[PDB]
């Protein structure tokens, strides 16, 4: 019964309790806000090719 | 209107300042699932409030019901307050 003197908690159960959640990448906040601000650039810039300014406040010709 | 919702996503606390492993390992493992779910939730809210190309198709859900109320058989500009005040001219005159 030498196995009953070993620590009963496995090496697996350490690695699943220590690394419980996959950690958040540092660049995940950049490349998710950049792709969402590329839609703020597109719609709202006045130099974008797809601006909303001509379909929101139309024109007066 | 989509600006008034974007202005309150401007006031969201910077959760990425708590992404380090000195916050990962001090925190309860279920309060870190919730913190990583509340950060994934902000990217859901922020990527849909900046979907401004979807506002043009939302305006076409307001137009056809409005335009049918203007196709009134009485008048395009008729309303209740005029048609009530023109009932007393009809009722409180003789027959």
């Amino acid at each position: 019964d030498r196995v009953l003197s070993l620590p009963a908690v496995s090496k697996n159960q350490v690695l699943e309790n220590v690394f419980h959640t996959a950690p958040k990448a540092p660049v995940e906040h950049l490349e998710k806000m950049v792709s969402a601000n590329s839609k703020v650039y597109d719609a709202l810039n006045l130099q974008s090719k797809r601006v909303l300014i001509w379909q929101v406040k139309p024109a007066l010709f | 209107l989509s600006n008034e919702r974007y202005q309150l996503l401007s006031q969201w606390p910077d959760f990425t300042t708590m992404y380090g492993k000195d916050f990962y390992y001090r925190a309860h493992p279920e309060d870190l699932k919730k913190f990583y779910d509340a950060a994934d939730e902000y990217y859901k809210l922020y990527e849909t409030v900046t979907e401004f190309d979807s506002l043009s198709a939302l305006a076409s859900q307001v137009v056809p019901n409005y335009a049918a109320r203007r196709r009134s058989t009485v008048h395009p500009a008729i309303g209740s307050t005029v048609a009530d005040g023109a009932f007393t001219n009809f009722l409180l005159s003789k027959q």
